[PDB]
Order: structure tokens, then C-alpha cells, then sequence
């Protein structure tokens, strides 16, 4: 199997830089016809990939023009000229010169900006919910960057632990921002014993961690 | 539209494929757009050339009644190598049969150890030096110095 | 242009077949070869097979000689990939790809679990007490993926957050969506998540408003 060698596997970098990622094969991908069948995929969280380059350097109809590949035999480079928030995903490259096709291990690139605190909302169970007998509190944090931030649960002043989740979305196309839920779930019975709900939550864009609650009613 | 190809490759539907490497066996024709497809040779089984083969060949064996035994097993790139028993030497490089070593008679010692692949160089015993036994092994023995005899015996001060 | 699309996929339990299809257009038929490849979740593309329509080849993986079969039916353009004896790290995305053709389809994902399909219970996440408000709601207890939320029938998607599923100890997924919106507009107007598991066939429109 020909194996493809792709780095870097982790980028950030700032709105209107270059961008520089490489594949490696470990034998030639010149076809004797005289194609090279290397190609470049953007792909998207939860999405199929998106051709950007075709045989090494020809780019995709409707590929915007800032994308492009060059190289030769086993080495070949994805250049983005002049990243761009919509850009946020994983670039791999594939060969299909031989079979098995085999391909890059990816290169994961993220928009580095400026830091941006989030918003908090904490949000009481449904009564809904309580009929089934489980009580799932959520919290809400809004448009923050960096991707790093703590969420702390208590529970009548008294903190948790194995029993929250955390979810967290794509960077944002636009703002380049992440968000993240944090779902404390429950039983009717724990729920209705105490009174106070809070959410704490930590993150480089506050200077002091931030606290929203309610008591149930 | 094309006539020949580069090494390694060979024409098929006006257009340059590659051959299978060393190793390999042919198990699918290329495409416009996929190179030739290939399979490793089995166990006992080889191909020694850049080729088009669908079946690999199989190892030789090594023929006992030319005195001769495998010494290298056959790899899928290589066939199998003989050589002789101990004592035996290979007529040629290829090893194709098994002669017994010269020993070096009387008068005569060896200016050379036989080999597995190559034979026993003999000398006749010059001035100084002596040999009184027919041996593979054995050279021309110094005369016993005189500071208290022929090319075969030595001499008695 | 050449066209392929994928067809077949869902849930079945380890030990359960599966024939998906990948039915073509757009150029002639017996003289390209069809691909097969998948993308488990999170992980890489992985090449599954090819075959001829010409009956002139099919080339498998090594991994799946066994118990993966191509297979084509020219009266129909259309080609199988018959999977058998399915286990759990068979779970992924299908794709399907004519040679010379470098662009992917939807594919179609294939989930292999003991577990079972259940559509999601909607609960809403009601917006607290001129600045901006969010609101959303929860998608609890469903399986297998995928669930859909769009807002006010896709009239609505600035400021909308639909976080990815998580898998909790239940075995069972959840996940919500939020969106932010003027506190102004709590009451004037009217907030309708649309949750969609077309694997259970659940269809839930929720109203979220203030709770009084």
C-alpha cells in the first residue's frame, strides 16, 4: 500500500496568512501515462469531502482561487494563500494512482483571532422532562475564543463531578467563535432535594470566572 | 499515438502501464486512470524480472543426485540457491554439479584452501620447503634449519 | 455529468448482512471501473473494492476478501457492495466513485449495534428573565444518528448553535440547539425548533416560549 505522509496535523493561524500543508507518498504517484493522481480534500465536521484540487495543481470548478497544490512524484504542498474563517476543517490528500487508494492523515487548521469572553445561559429542566422522571440542566456558553474553557457544576454551593457532558461546535464561518453546552443530567428525586443551581464558568476572556444560576421556581 | 515504452512499463490499449515488480505477479490491467495491479508470489513461488506474468514460478529444488543441497531457501525475488556437502566444490559460479576436492600429492602443497563455489591451486614444493603426503589441507613444510633434502623429504643435518 | 448515488444504509446488528447500491448515470457503463470506499466516524477515507462492469475484474481489500462482494447488474447501471458477518468497526459512511471521477457523493451510513432504533423526546430550553436572550431545545434519548434541528422551518438561522450529539452512559444519544435572539422579540415572536430522526421517523415541531 502506498503510504501517504501528511503534516502538519495541526495548524492555527490568523485571517489572511499563508497556509502550508504537505503530502509525502512513499513510492511515486506518476501514473506511466504520465498523470499524477494525487488530490487535496477539504471536509467539514459531519460533512462528505470537498475536492479543492484535482491531479496535484488543478483546482476544482468553483474551488475559490486561494487554494492551490503543487509538487511532483512523492512530494507534493496545499497552499492556502490567504486563510479565511469559512476555511476551519480538515485538508488530506489522497492518491488513486494505485489500488488500495490510501491517504493523508489529515491536517486539521483553525482560525487563530483575537479573545472573545462567552455569554453564559443556564437553563432550568423542563416540567416536561420531570413527568419522566429525569431532570437534564443545561449551560450555555456563547461565541468564545480560545477553545479552551472550564464548566463547573453546583449543586446547593456544592460541586459535581461524572455526571455532566460537554459539547462544543465547528468554529464559526464567520466569527471564527466556538460554543459549548454542558448538560448536568439527573434524577426527579436528586433534582427536587436542593435549591440552588449555578454554572461557573472559566475562560481567558473573563478576568474572574463567571456564575449563573437559578433556584428552582 | 504510442509505438514502445520506458523500462519497467508495456503497451496496452495505445497507452504505457507498468509492469509488476520483482516479486509481484500481474492480477489486474491498468486503467487511464489506475496503474497496473499487482499480487506478491505466494510461498515456494517466484518472479525474478519486472513482468506481465499471471502466475508466479515455482522454486527449483536443489538436484541430490549432483551431490548438491539448497543453501539460500527461494524468496518471491529469488529462486532457490544450491551448493555442495562439505568437502564438494561447485564446478562453476551456477553450482550446477559437485566435484570432490583436489588433494595436493606428494612433492606438492597448496597455494590455495578449496572453497565451496571454487577448487584447490596447487604448488610443487619449491627450493627450502617439503611435502610428503597426498592432502587438501596440507602445504610445503620448511626444512629443518641447520643452526643446530629434496622437494619430498626432509633433510638431516 | 457522471453521476452515482448511494443507496441502502442503516441500522443492523453485528452479525447481519447488507447490500448497498450505487446506481450510475452520465457516462457508459461497462468500461469504468466502480469504487467502494468508507469513512468510519472521526476516522479517514478507507478503499473498500472496485469492479468492472465489462465482468473483466473486481479488486478487494485484503481486510474484506472474505466477507465483502461486488457485484453489477447491467440492465440497471447500477453496482452492490453485499457486506456480510457486519461488526461494529463496519459503521460508516458509504461512498461510491467511478474511476477518473474525483469528487465524493452523500454516501450513505450504515450503523452496526446491538441497540435498537428510538426516536427523541423534544423538551425545550426556555429563555430566563434591551440586550439578547437564547433559547433552544433538547434532543434526548434517540439512536442511531443522525437527528436534524433547523429553526422556524429554516427561516431562522442566524445565531443558531445545533452542538453535536454526545452518547451518554444510556447508550443513548443527546444533543441541543440553541439560538440567541433580541429579548425584545420574547413574546412579539415565535421560536419552532423542527426535529427530524428519519430513522425512527420522529417529526417534532416545538414551540419554546418564556415559562410563566
Amino acid at each position: 500500500d502506498i503510504q501517504m505522509t501528511q503534516s502538519p496535523s495541526s495548524l492555527s493561524a490568523s485571517v489572511g496568512d499563508r497556509v502550508t500543508i504537505t503530502c509525502r507518498s512513499s513510492q511515486s504517484l506518476v501514473h506511466s501515462n504520465g498523470n499524477t493522481f494525487l488530490h487535496w480534500y477539504q471536509q467539514k465536521p459531519g460533512k462528505a469531502p470537498k475536492l479543492l484540487i484535482y491531479t496535484v495543481s488543478n483546482r476544482f470548478s468553483g474551488v475559490p482561487s486561494r487554494f492551490s497544490g503543487s509538487g511532483s512524484g512523492t512530494d507534493f504542498t496545499l497552499t492556502i494563500s490567504s486563510l479565511q474563517p469559512e476555511d476551519f476543517a480538515t485538508y488530506f490528500c489522497s492518491q488513486t494512482t494505485h489500488v488500495p487508494w490510501t491517504f493523508g492523515q489529515g491536517t486539521k487548521v483553525e482560525i487563530k483571532r483575537t479573545v472573545a469572553a462567552p455569554s453564559v445561559f443556564i437553563f432550568p429542566p423542563s416540567d416536561e422532562q420531570l413527568k419522566s422522571g429525569t431532570a437534564s440542566v443545561v449551560c450555555l456558553l456563547n461565541n468564545f475564543y480560545p477553545r479552551e474553557a472550564k464548566v463547573q457544576w453546583k449543586v446547593d454551593n456544592a460541586l459535581q463531578s461524572g455526571n455532566s457532558q460537554e459539547s462544543v461546535t465547528e468554529q464559526d464561518s464567520k466569527d471564527s467563535t466556538y460554543s459549548l453546552s454542558s448538560t448536568l443530567t439527573l434524577s426527579k428525586a436528586d433534582y427536587e432535594k436542593h435549591k440552588v443551581y449555578a454554572c461557573e464558568v472559566t475562560h481567558q476572556g473573563l478576568s474572574s470566572p463567571v456564575t449563573k444560576s437559578f433556584n428552582r421556581g | 499515438p504510442p509505438t514502445a515504452c520506458r523500462e519497467k512499463q508495456y503497451l496496452i490499449n495505445s497507452q504505457c502501464c507498468s509492469l509488476c515488480q520483482p516479486g509481484q505477479k500481474l492480477v489486474s490491467d491498468c486503467t487511464e486512470f489506475t496503474e497496473t495491479e499487482c499480487l506478491p508470489c505466494g510461498e515456494s513461488e517466484f518472479l525474478d524480472t519486472w513482468n506481465r506474468e499471471t502466475h508466479c514460478h515455482q522454486h527449483k529444488y536443489c538436484d541430490p543426485n549432483l551431490g548438491l543441497r539448497v543453501q539460500q531457501k527461494g524468496t518471491s525475488e529469488t529462486d532457490t540457491i544450491c551448493t555442495c556437502e562439505e568437502g564438494w566444490h561447485c564446478t562453476s559460479e551456477a553450482c550446477e554439479s559437485c566435484v570432490l576436492h583436489r588433494s595436493c600429492s606428494p612433492g606438492f602443497g597448496v597455494k590455495q584452501i578449496a572453497t565451496g563455489v571454487s577448487d584447490t591451486i596447487c604448488e610443487p614444493c619449491p627450493v627450502g620447503f617439503f611435502s610428503n603426503v597426498s592432502s587438501a589441507f596440507e602445504k610445503c613444510h620448511p626444512w629443518t634449519s641447520c643452526e643446530t633434502g629434496t622437494n619430498k623429504t626432509d633433510v638431516v643435518c | 455529468e457522471v453521476q452515482l448515488v448511494e443507496s441502502g444504509g442503516g441500522l443492523v446488528q453485528p452479525g447481519g448482512s447488507l447490500r448497498l447500491s450505487c446506481a450510475a448515470s452520465g457516462y457508459s457503463f461497462t468500461g469504468y471501473y466502480i469504487h467502494w470506499v468508507r469513512q468510519a466516524p472521526g476516522k479517514g477515507l478507507e478503499w473498500v473494492a472496485r469492479v468492472i462492469p465489462n465482468a473483466g475484474g473486481t479488486s478487494y481489500n485484503q481486510k474484506f476478501k472474505g466477507r465483502f462482494t461486488l457485484s453489477v447488474d447491467n440492465s440497471k447501471n447500477t453496482a452492490y457492495l453485499q457486506m456480510n458477518s457486519l461488526r461494529a468497526e463496519d459503521t460508516a459512511v458509504y461512498y461510491c466513485a467511478r474511476e477518473g471521477i474525483y469528487w465524493w457523493g452523500q454516501g450513505t451510513l450504515v450503523t452496526v449495534s446491538s441497540a435498537s432504533t428510538k426516536g427523541p423526546s423534544v423538551f425545550p430550553l426556555a429563555p430566563s428573565s434591551g440586550g439578547t436572550a437564547a433559547l433552544g431545545c433538547l434532543v434526548k434519548d434517540y439512536f442511531p444518528e443522525p437527528v436534524t434541528v433547523s429553526w422556524n422551518s429554516g427561516a431562522l438561522t442566524s445565531g443558531v448553535h445545533t452542538f453535536p450529539a454526545v452518547l451518554q452512559s444510556s447508550g443513548l444519544y443527546s444533543l441541543s440547539s440553541v439560538v440567541t435572539v433580541p429579548s425584545s422579540s420574547l413574546g412579539t415572536q415565535t421560536y419552532i425548533c423542527n426535529v427530524n430522526h428519519k430513522p425512527s421517523n420522529t417529526k417534532v415541531d416545538k414551540k419554546v416560549e418564556p415559562k410563566s
